[PDB]
């Protein structure tokens, strides 16, 4: 039933105009199915007929369920959605079950269908026009335009969520104690009443909606745990995510890979790692919705990663606002981190892993910090507050990094957990030059045009090395020189360089890098007893640095 | 006047659209506050609930002013301001009070409340949309747009200039020596009166304004033991610059002269009159670092001459009000933070060293945050313009907690940089 609720005024992007796309005939059985559906959808008031001064259209489609000989209208809105105004998405992620408190009585209503019942602004209506072919091209054509939010349109989700909100406004203030989450198709309702007074409010609310055209299937006997909500199974003192299975097939069409990314974008939020780059890219062009598109080498690879990603159950307990929030983090190795957020020991609210960095040179203490940061934000989004941290690092290790590191850095209040592998700095550079250790004056250069270069040093004892290099850069050679000096040196050494690039890398105390060279340096530095790096400008002729290179 | 006066037509800069900034997650404490604040705001018809058809959005949050118990809604209108027409309404006019920075005392009063009386152009309103978040995304955000001039918006002060001066007229005559400059939602009132005489003239001004509609922050008490009343009560007299110096000790090692010639080579970028040759030819030879190499070869020549060059202001350096100020902060260790403001690289208008809270302190973000606000306040008082900060912090570290220690009603422009080995070059 078309709601008597005010319509949200919609507009087309400035300058742009309604869709003019015209479709081609399909099949006799389909052109006949459409007519039958369209006499059904015209019955109530969802859609209407027009054919005089409507000069727009949108592609039309009739598919079938692989379960029965039934065909339903798919209308392709990909075009209109490009010329339709943006709506602001007032959602900063999707609800997380672990952010739910327990309720004696819980019901989940089905409003999947309610959008078809919310009216569409009158003016924007003429742009939802679509026309179906004719059997053997007999009749001129059937022109239809929608009266309600069309399935698949851009603003359907936004205007319905917005309308559902206003409709619920009165009922939420009248019953300030029952909690009502609304996320598209589901409607979570939970109160701490006995089953019956709650079943009353339920029908009481099932009527309030009916009063505004929103007819919600009669299933208030959804008191039969578990309850299904948003892809989660809500048990009495536990919740589990229903496993998601991605369709694995031979050939793929535009409609299929599109529908695939759709559900992936869904799982991407419950599960981490879901990457949808390689796939979505196969939507190039204005290619028909039902046209087979071959999955590239990355598309089959990416679908494989995602598939093994969500291959296990996820579980947790509910939130208790009385108790504190504890988060614990462990170093998994190979730049991987694990964590658990709980209130009671071993009864986790949420668990997860953290994924290194998109840079080059890094370090455990740093890695750990970003991890704390990620958890803090995630916790504030889910619970509204930062959690207490249990970390595998001494208060002394952090004090050393927090004072010798040149960038502001901070970690909330934490407790040290004595569980290996502990995180620590693997070496410290010396602050003062070392007396008695041989001083190496390193340097290295390269020819940009031929990529050929050389790195070497010249110590005080008179020692001098010079190795020729193939396909390298000035930065690589400058680091290689630092490397020579460190191979050909005792337990203690002094290195003087003209490379500011290099000074900065080694001075940030990396313990793992992308550059094999840098790693070899790391590996080397750990083996030393006292290292001292010193900088001095170049082409100024300083020390012996000027008397290093010949070429 | 809140009277049914006509609105001033306002437009965005050409080819630019409204803001579409994401709302960051807030804590339950700040959400409940924003909710309470906004329910009253609309109850009085100053903001209005809006739908999803309004695509724009600016980030909103709460803080406490220095030493306060009252939450204050703060909307990050940086993007909106950037996209809003630069109002010709007395912009070059009211040339910044070059004497404001010269006074003994300067109080800062929050007059942003005045804005809530002048209506906002109905066509501009949609661009002031902000969203209040939900814990766990329980519900969609709570959305609103402003029906009146908003605090934090660059046009609120511009439009009100006209009735602001008309209220300051009686005061400015009775007290011809008191200087008053306004920046955004703040009134900067400075005098040369004894701190007691000053506070009296401020409470007088407060009351006057109060008699003309606008409310200002109260001067409740100063009982706070941990010294928390030194804010919003400036003393521009003590503002001193930080000179670039050189080390001085009896023995001089090879290393010392390398960390001396090096530092000086960089300094010569600022002052083209620094010779290095004397000390470079004294470093000749692949010698050991710890080797105490005689100061000789007429080293005291430049070593003491260049020590002098670092006592004269930079040649050609002056403030050009037609370009943004830039600010760089360096972490020096031990609650120490040095900084520089300039408009052209190496032509510093002012170098400094945020030192307050230089004690053993645990929180760098808190310190840098307070530093940024002190440097921002000094720029207002000196040049009447906030600078663009280059912050020595990782983007994510900063965004996770800066609003936890913010008390300014303005927010400057900032970016993130990875400080190199140039920190020590500022001692």
């Amino acid at each position: 039933p078309i709601s008597p609720i005010e319509t949200v005024p919609v507009k087309l992007k400035p300058g742009m105009d309604g869709p003019k796309v015209k479709q081609w005939p399909l099949t006799e059985e389909k052109i006949k199915a459409l007519v039958e559906i369209c006499t059904e959808l015209e019955k109530e008031g969802k859609i209407s007929k027009i054919g005089p001064e409507n000069p727009y259209n949108t592609p039309v489609f009739a598919i079938k369920k692989k379960n029965s000989t039934r065909w339903r209208k798919l209308v392709d809105f990909r075009e209109l959605n490009k010329r339709t105004q943006d709506f602001w998405e007032v959602q900063l992620g999707i609800p997380h079950p672990a952010g739910l408190k327990k309720k004696k009585s819980v019901t989940v209503l089905d409003v999947g269908d309610a959008y078809f019942s919310v009216p569409l602004d009158e003016d924007f209506r003429k742009y939802t026009a679509f026309t179906i072919p004719s059997i053997n091209n007999e009749t001129p054509g059937i022109r239809y335009q929608y009266n309600v939010l069309p399935q698949g349109w851009k603003g359907s989700p936004a205007i319905f969520q917005s309308s559902m909100t206003k409709i619920l406004e009165p009922f939420k203030k009248q019953n300030p104690d029952i909690v009502i989450y609304q996320y598209m198709d589901d409607l979570y309702v939970g109160s701490d009443l006995e089953i019956g007074q709650h079943r009353t409010k339920i029908e009481e609310l099932r009527q309030h909606l009916l009063r505004w055209g929103l007819y919600t299937p009669d299933q208030k006997h959804q008191k039969e745990p578990p309850f299904l909500w948003m892809g989660y199974e809500l048990h009495p003192d536990k919740w589990t995510v229903q496993p998601i299975v991605l369709p694995e097939k031979d050939s793929w069409t535009v409609n299929d890979i599109c529908k695939l990314v759709g559900k992936l974008n869904w799982a991407s939020q419950i599960y981490p790692g879901i990457k949808v780059r390689q796939l979505s890219k196969l939507l190039r062009g204005t290619k028909a919705l039902t046209e087979v598109i071959p999955l590239t080498e990355e598309a089959e690879l990416e679908l494989a990663e995602n598939r093994e990603i969500l291959k296990e159950p996820v579980h947790g307990v509910y939130y208790d606002p009385s108790k504190d929030l504890i988060a614990e983090i462990q170093k998994q190795g190979q730049g991987q981190w694990t964590y658990q957020i709980y209130q009671e020991p071993f009864k986790n609210l949420k668990t997860g892993k953290y994924a290194r960095m998109r840079g080059a040179h890094t370090n455990d203490v740093k890695q750990l910090t970003e991890a704390v940061q990620k958890i803090t934000t995630e916790s504030i989004v889910i619970w509204g507050k930062t959690p207490k941290f249990k970390l595998p690092i001494q208060k002394e290790t952090w004090e050393t990094w927090w004072t010798e590191y040149w960038q502001a850095t901070w970690i909330p209040e934490w407790e040290f957990v004595n569980t290996p592998p502990l995180v620590k700095l693997w070496y410290q550079l010396e602050k003062e030059p070392i007396v008695g250790a041989e001083t190496f004056y390193v340097d290295g250069a390269a020819n940009r045009e031929t990529k050929l270069g050389k790195a070497g040093y010249v110590t005080n004892k008179g020692r001098q090395k010079v190795v020729p290099l193939t396909n390298t850069t000035n930065q690589k050679t400058e680091l290689q020189a630092i490397y020579l000096a460190l191979q050909d040196s005792g337990l203690e050494v002094n290195i003087v360089t003209d490379s500011q690039y290099a000074l900065g890398i080694i001075q940030a105390q990396p313990d793992k890098s992308e550059s094999e060279l840098v790693n070899q340096i790391i590996e080397q530095l750990i083996k030393k007893e006292k290292v001292y790096l010193a900088w001095v400008p170049a082409h100024k002729g300083i020390g012996g640095n000027e008397q290093v290179d010949k070429l | 006047p809140i009277s049914p006066i006509e609105t001033v037509p306002v437009k965005l800069k050409p080819g630019m659209d409204g803001p579409k900034v994401k709302q960051w997650p807030l804590t339950e404490e700040k959400i409940k506050a924003l909710v309470e604040i906004c329910t009253e705001m609309e109850k009085e018809g100053k903001i209005s609930k809006i739908g999803p058809e309004n695509p724009y959005n600016t980030p909103v949050f709460a803080i406490k002013k220095k030493d306060s118990t009252k939450w204050r809604k703060l909307v990050d209108f940086r993007e909106l301001n950037k996209r809003t027409q630069d109002f010709w309404e007395v912009q070059l006019g009211i040339p910044h009070p070059a004497g404001l920075k010269k006074k003994k005392s300067v109080t800062v009063l929050d007059v942003g409340d005045a804005y809530f009386s002048v209506p906002l152009d109905e066509d501009f309103r949609k661009y002031t949309a902000f969203t209040i978040p939900s814990i766990n995304n329980e519900t969609p955000g709570i959305r609103y747009q402003y029906n009146v001039l908003p605090q934090g918006w660059k046009g609120s002060p511009a439009i009100f200039q006209s009735s602001m001066t008309k209220i300051l007229e009686p005061f400015k005559k009775q007290n011809p020596d008191i200087v008053i400059y306004q920046y955004m939602d703040d009134l900067y009132v400075g005098s040369d009166l004894e701190i007691g005489q000053h506070r009296t003239k401020i409470e007088e001004l407060r009351q006057h304004l109060l008699r003309w509609g606008l409310t200002t922050p109260d001067k409740k008490h100063q009982k706070e033991p941990p010294f928390l009343w030194m804010g919003y009560e400036l003393h521009p007299d003590k503002w001193t610059v930080q000179p670039i110096v050189l080390p001085e000790k009896d023995s001089w090692t090879v290393n010392d002269i390398q960390k001396l010639v090096g530092k000086l080579n960089w300094a010569s970028q600022i002052y083209p009159g620094i010779k290095v040759r004397q000390l470079s030819k004294l470093l000749r030879g692949t010698k050991a670092l710890t080797e105490v190499i005689p100061l000789t070869e007429e080293a005291e020549l430049e070593l003491a001459e260049n020590r002098e060059i670092l006592k004269e202001p930079v040649h050609g350096v002056y403030y050009d009000p037609s370009k943004d100020l830039i600010a760089e902060i360096q972490k020096q260790g031990q609650g120490q933070w040095t900084y520089q403001i300039y408009q052209e690289p190496f032509k510093n208008l002012k170098t400094g060293k945020y030192a307050r809270m230089r004690g053993a302190h645990t929180n760098d973000v808190k310190q840098l945050t307070e530093a940024v606000q002190k440097i921002t306040t000094e720029s207002i008082v000196i040049w009447g313009k906030t600078p663009k900060f280059k912050l020595p912090i990782q983007k994510e570290t900063w965004e996770t907690w800066w609003t936890e220690y913010w008390q300014a009603t303005w927010i400057p422009e900032w970016e993130f940089v990875n400080t190199p080995p140039l920190v020590k070059l500022w001692y």
